[PDB]
Formats: C-alpha cells, structure tokens, sequence
C-alpha cells in the first residue's frame, strides 16, 4: 500500500537510531563501570596497604 | 504518493522514458 511507503523509511531511520542508541549507551556504560571500578579500586588498595 | 534523504523533481515528459 502507499502507507507502506513510509514502512521502509521510518523502520529504517528508528533502526539507524536504534544502532546510534547502541554505540552511545552500550559505551555510556562503559563509562559508568569504568568511572566506578576504577573509584572503588583506590579505598581498596588504601586499606590493603594501610593494614601493614 | 511514495513507495534531504529523497529526492524530488520535475521534468518534461520529453525526457521521462531516458
């Protein structure tokens, strides 16, 4: 049908959007383990060598 | 009717089969 003219373009934008969501937020979480692994690694490491 | 990301246009039926 002709709105079906639109199936093919709106599907095909929200799946560029879809990929665009998917390299800024799968690498967005990146950035909040990175930010918090890395946070709570230097406590740890202050107390592992404040025992000695 | 359809079936910057398209394009459109006009032209005179002298050149629409080439």
């Amino acid at each position: 049908s002709q709105k079906n003219g639109i199936a093919t373009l709106l599907q095909a934008e929200k799946e560029a959007h879809e990929i665009v969501s998917k390299a800024r937020k799968y690498r967005q979480d990146k950035l909040k383990q990175a930010k918090t692994d890395a946070a709570k690694e230097i406590d740890s490491y202050k107390i592992q060598k404040d025992k000695e | 009717e359809f079936f910057v990301n398209y394009v459109t246009g006009v032209i005179a039926r002298d050149k629409v089969a080439t």
